């Protein structure tokens, strides 16, 4: 029984080596053998971005496993099997799922008869459009950002935050975002 | 494609030899029972050391050792008895959802969104603990493993698919295939012959290890099935899923017996798990909590409070002495 | 084949649930003693309290 | 102090000044009287 | 079991009208959020409109947004998708499907292959 | 007037044979004493025109207490504030350790 | 009587040092020494009587000492020390009966706090671990303050005597209360390291915060100690007309400032972080929820210095009931583990 003190001895001192390299890593699930892992490091904070490979559609169960990310990268493409609305869709059921209330998710973004209400759709001014680019695009590019907004401000229920961009740095700027928001919540402050 | 017709005249006759092989539903005769009252089970030991949410733990044979799987990307292995960690072992794929513990107690496997089941030796001569064996060949996420002995080991993945494998060459022996659902557990039978499967399309199949055919398939459930578990006969298991409730099925019978669940009770069962009798069906909850339902009277005996976070796993003990109750904080619970 | 798993799950000798209803409650009757967690005995002998 | 926070220390001062009662209460009268000190 | 059998269809001039419908069994039609899924021929499997448990929040995509209406008797668990002026792009499988959560805001693996919970599909033909 | 305050005077001068030469400044013994000798001082005045402090009484006290108890010091307690230049020095110091050690938890826990 | 003894030992002392322009002369109470003519000394009224206040500062005239009217002898009033006492004396017990209620009130609350964060192990982050070290250093400063009020300046019979057991219970005292407030500054470090510095969490050493909080206030204690044991050595450390004070009330001052420099940037991320997302709630609700932590609170007339000392005697209280009782995290743990018992 002495002796087995001296290996939990042995344990705990290599278990708190392993908790300073794992409260100090960022982890991130890339949305869009059984997993592809990238470990890239930016300014020196490291980063643990997740690709699912071979896995099915079925994402109702193995989606659970990224609730503690700290943001899920979303990627959506900009579209005829109507690729879009099934991606508006699979947004919806990953913002609104029950333990991903708390889980932000980075949206990276990148029609005419698809969306009626596309019609009489205003550009709003507080848009920051890039020098020349045609205002039409503009319209439709943000048009897209709105409809994914609109889901993510139709439940204020949750610590998710919905960040919408249309690389690696975006990324970081955006968990350290989170992270921020994370320790004011933790003081009740917001 | 229209023998659509015969597959569902066909099924009708199963459903109405099921209506006729039911005389009385197990609740029904159960007034000779003298009532077990509130359980009142206490948190005995809290094992903390774990990183990440705990996803599935496994009891060994002696009752003392028990190996833990968490997401951060170790398999620590449990004395419950002095809380001392007797191996740490580090994982290279950190998306564990599944461990087990080899019933001679010399290795333990693991496995999650990687695919492989990785066999561990945990008695080396030189000491330490390595990787023994890399199961590869599921297409899907390892959701459930157990092992038969220290060479066979059959497992459960998102493929729809089960596999027994034979540590020694590394080769799927025998490949049981008929689920239209994501697989989420498996429990084998006492005699390890046979062994029922949990899917994601609210139906459980009965297994068989050497044939490889599918005995039974047994509905009755509405949502995606999350655990399952064996009676201590062998002739009979539970099934927890996401539809907030628990049913017995039955092997001889081959229809729904028992049905536990509460109008206050809206979430669905993690884990399931049989203690000794049989008499108390322990089932971990999306609320936090554990319920344990009286698997005769189908009311709830007691209950599990004390996790912060959900559960995960559920495991007893063989000679029902203690329950380890992991969850997503990261903390084991022993209970008496 | 769905029809072909079927029509094996048809021809099962299956028996009634009066007769396997009293023989999972019969199990759960005779080993009640060799449970601690149904019958909680003193501590004594309990390696965790 | 100019401060705030020595006000312990301005008050522990203050109950060793104002509660020795075993002198005398009121102050004599030689002081109020102008034919004295 | 969930079948989720569905009825209706048939050959109608462009311009027409059709009314599917729904028979659920096996489970409580009130807890669980209700989809209509269709596969183009050729194509894959696309969603068509959903309808909250109590019948509220409803929601179309944009193709059918005007045209197509979805209604659901939860005293009769069944549910309706009165098409008016179909187009000859509605030709399609339409399934009636189901996603697994009940009393959930999210609605996971519709419109996915290999997928349980959703009927055989009918034909409607335009 | 001042020749009434050589009877009390002499009285005391014959009353300090109570204390003995090695006590001559026994401070608790002799006190009850020298306030009956400034009532009598007290009472020598306010019978010609002066109050208890007078000059006369300056110049008789002085050697009333001078003519026996001399070469005693009184050993008394200095309590007053630094002379300034040693006292914001030490003063400031602090602010500025404590700041310093502020900024070093800063840049140790920054990294 | 003993105010007679003081007063004739006051002028044994004055006459003998005599020996060792108005002339030379004794009042009755004070010794007033001769200096040249055309200036008034004034001298701090005595501690004989009640009615006499030691704060209050008596004059005296000299042109030849005063002269009186109707009197025509030598004069000097003590008429500011001898009113403006008897209600002085009313808010000063006033002042003591609510410190001392403050603390004890405080100190329940506090332990009650570390019991339950000791008791819920589910919260052992370092913030909870920096909230346990500020809650102890708040326990042991209230309760050595209450010792230290209630046993030392209560009964004068200790201090005639001059000990070293009242002299070792003030310089404890000092360091706690540094230790209190230098706490308060390790919080506030803390806190702009998570939130507006890119920390990690679980991360640092956490060693320079016990550092700063325990070991750093002994700098100023001794500093202080040795200072008043070679200047300023009176009888139990009470006296608080002295400059030497300020060892221990200057660096209590610069780590409150630098604590509401952190508040300012700390609420200047947070109103940032709402401009995405009214916006003065939250803004001035975070303040008032951190001003008890930071201890931002002693920076700034008839009750303003009251709700002030309610403020520093009631912040153990304050801190214990925000950050503890009203916690989300702590909470909702109790609510739901009351199904127990």
């Amino acid at each position: 029984e002495k002796a087995q003190r001296e290996a939990n001895k042995k344990i705990e001192k290599q278990l708190q080596k392993d908790k300073q390299v794992y409260r100090a890593t960022h982890r991130l699930l890339l949305l869009g053998s059984g997993i592809f892992e990238t470990k890239f490091q930016v300014d020196k904070v490291n980063f643990h971005m997740f690709d699912v490979g071979a896995q099915r559609d079925e994402r109702r169960k193995w989606i659970q496993c990224f609730n503690d990310v700290t943001a899920i990268i979303f990627v959506v493409a900009s579209s005829q099997t109507n690729r879009l609305q099934a991606a508006l869709k699979l947004f919806d059921s990953i913002w609104n799922n029950k333990w991903l209330r708390d889980t932000s998710v980075i949206l990276f973004l990148n029609i005419e008869d698809y969306f009626p209400e596309f019609a009489r759709y205003t550009t709003p001014e507080d848009a920051t459009p890039e020098p020349g680019e045609d205002p039409r695009v503009t319209r439709a590019k943000y048009f897209i950002r709105d409809e994914f907004l609109r889901i993510s401000t139709a439940s204020g229920d949750g610590r998710h935050y919905c960040y919408p961009h249309f690389n690696i740095r975006r990324v970081f700027n955006d968990c350290r975002d989170i992270i921020q928001r994370m320790h004011l919540r933790q003081y009740e402050l917001l | 494609d229209q023998l659509r017709q015969e597959a569902e005249q066909l099924k009708n006759q199963i459903r109405d030899a099921r209506k006729a092989c039911a005389d009385a539903t197990l609740s029904q005769i159960t007034n000779n029972i003298d009532p077990v009252g509130r359980i009142q089970m206490r948190t005995r030991r809290t094992l903390r050391g774990h990183l990440a949410k705990i996803y599935a733990m496994h009891w060994g044979t002696d009752s003392r050792l028990l190996v833990s799987a968490s997401q951060d990307g170790k398999l620590i292995i449990w004395d419950s008895y002095t809380t001392n960690k007797v191996h740490a072992i580090p994982l290279r794929s950190s998306w564990v959802m599944t461990c087990a513990y080899a019933p001679s107690g010399n290795y333990v496997a693991c496995g999650g969104l990687d695919n492989i089941c990785s066999i561990y030796n945990l008695k080396t001569r030189e000491g330490n603990v390595r990787v023994s064996r890399e199961l590869a060949g599921h297409t899907g996420y390892l959701s459930c493993c157990r092992f038969l002995d220290d060479n066979q080991i059959v497992t459960s993945s998102g493929d729809t698919t089960c596999a027994l494998w034979d540590i020694e060459t590394g080769q799927q022996t025998t490949t049981f295939t008929g689920h239209t659902g994501d697989v989420m557990s498996l429990s084998l039978a006492p005699d390890t012959r046979l062994f029922v499967s949990g899917a994601c399309d609210a139906s459980a199949k009965l297994w068989d290890v050497r044939e490889g055919m599918c005995r039974q398939t047994f509905t009755g459930h509405e949502s995606d099935i999350n655990a399952i578990c064996f009676f201590p006969n062998g002739n009979a298991f539970a099934t927890g899923s996401d539809d907030a409730t628990c049913r017995l099925f039955d092997l001889r019978a081959d229809q729904e017996l028992m049905t536990y669940s509460h109008d206050n009770i809206i979430c669905g069962i993690t884990s399931v798990s049989f203690s000794k009798s049989g008499r108390l069906l322990l089932a971990g909850y999306d609320d936090f909590n554990c319920n344990v339902w009286d698997a005769l009277k189908a009311d709830r005996a007691g209950v599990l409070a004390g996790h912060d976070n959900r559960v995960s796993c559920l495991g007893v003990t063989d000679d029902g002495m203690a329950v380890a109750t992991g969850s997503w904080d990261s903390f084991l619970k022993i209970w008496n | 084949k769905l029809v072909e798993q079927l029509k094996m799950e048809a021809n099962i000798d299956r028996i009634k649930v009066s007769k396997a209803a009293a023989d999972l409650m019969a199990y759960c009757e005779a080993h009640a003693k060799e449970d601690p967690l149904l019958t909680p005995v003193p501590a004594s002998e309990n390696p965790f309290r | 102090c100019r401060f705030g926070t020595c006000t312990v220390q301005k008050l522990a001062h203050q109950i060793y000044q104002f509660t020795d009662k075993d002198k005398d209460n009121v102050a004599p009268r030689s002081k109020i009287s102008p034919q004295g000190y | 079991q969930v079948q989720l059998q569905e009825s209706g269809g048939g050959l109608v001039q462009p311009g027409g009208s059709l009314r599917l419908s729904c028979a659920a069994s096996g489970f409580t039609f009130s807890n669980y959020k209700m989809n209509w899924v269709r596969q183009a021929p050729g194509k894959g499997l696309e969603w068509v409109s959903d309808i909250s448990q109590s019948g509220a929040s409803i929601s179309y995509t944009g193709s059918v947004k005007g045209r197509f209406t979805i209604s659901r008797d939860n005293a009769k668990n069944t549910l309706y998708l009165q098409m008016n002026s179909l187009k000859p792009e509605d030709t399609a499988v339409y399934y009636c499907a189901r996603c697994p959560a009940p009393f959930t805001r999210d609605c996971f693996d519709v419109t996915s292959t290999t997928y349980a919970y959703r009927g055989q599909g009918t034909q409607v033909t335009v | 007037m001042l020749e009434r305050l050589p009877l009390c005077g002499k009285a005391f001068a014959d009353m300090m044979g109570k204390v003995d030469v090695w006590k001559w400044c026994n401070l608790s013994e002799f006190i009850v004493y020298y306030e009956s000798f400034t009532n009598c001082t007290e009472m020598e005045a306010n019978v010609v025109g002066c109050y208890w402090p007078n000059p006369l009484a300056q110049g008789f006290i002085t050697g009333i207490h001078r003519q026996f108890f001399s070469n005693c010091t009184v050993d008394r307690v200095h309590l007053e504030d630094p002379p300034d230049e040693v006292l914001i020095p030490l003063i400031v110091i602090p602010v500025v350790l404590t700041v310093a050690m502020a900024g070093l938890v800063v840049w140790r826990s920054k990294r | 009587g003993v105010t007679r003894n003081k007063i004739m030992t006051a002028q044994y002392e004055c006459y003998q040092k005599i020996m060792q322009y108005c002339n030379r002369t004794w009042d009755g109470w004070l010794c007033w020494n001769d200096v040249a003519a055309g200036t008034e000394s004034m001298q701090l009224c005595p501690d004989y009587f009640q009615d006499f206040d030691p704060s209050e500062k008596v004059t005296k005239i000299c042109d030849n000492w005063f002269r009186h009217p109707a009197s025509n002898r030598t004069w000097t009033n003590y008429t500011q020390c001898n009113v403006n006492t008897h209600e002085k004396v009313k808010t000063a017990l006033n002042l003591f009966y609510l410190t001392i209620i403050g603390h004890g009130l405080s100190i329940a609350s506090l332990l009650i706090s570390l019991g339950i964060f000791f008791y819920f192990k589910s919260l052992s982050c370092q913030r909870i671990t920096l909230h346990k070290n500020l809650f102890f250093s708040f326990v042991c400063n209230s309760v050595v303050t209450i010792i230290h009020l209630t046993a030392v300046a209560n009964n004068q019979a200790l201090v005639a005597t001059n000990p070293v057991s009242c002299k070792v219970s003030q310089f404890i005292h000092l360091y706690l209360m540094g230790c209190n407030y230098f706490w308060m500054l390790c919080e506030g470090i803390y806190l702009h390291t998570l939130i507006v510095v890119a920390v990690f969490a679980e991360k640092q050493h956490l060693m320079w915060y016990y550092f700063l909080g325990w070991g750093f206030p002994l700098i100023p204690a001794c500093i202080h100690a040795i200072a008043r044991s070679l200047y300023y050595n009176d009888n139990c450390w009470i006296s608080s007309d002295t400059h030497l004070l300020y060892i221990i009330h200057g660096p209590i001052c610069a780590a409150l400032l630098v604590n509401l420099f952190f508040l300012l940037n700390i609420v200047r991320v947070l109103i940032t972080k709402l401009k995405v997302t009214n916006l003065y709630m939250k803004a001035v609700r975070a303040t008032l929820i951190l001003v008890p932590l930071l201890g931002i609170e002693f920076v700034l007339e008839e009750v303003y210095d009251y709700i002030m000392h309610i403020l520093m005697h009631f912040q153990g209280l304050l801190v214990s009931t925000i950050f503890c009782f009203f916690n989300g995290e702590v909470q909702a743990i109790l609510r739901r583990n009351w199904n127990q018992y």
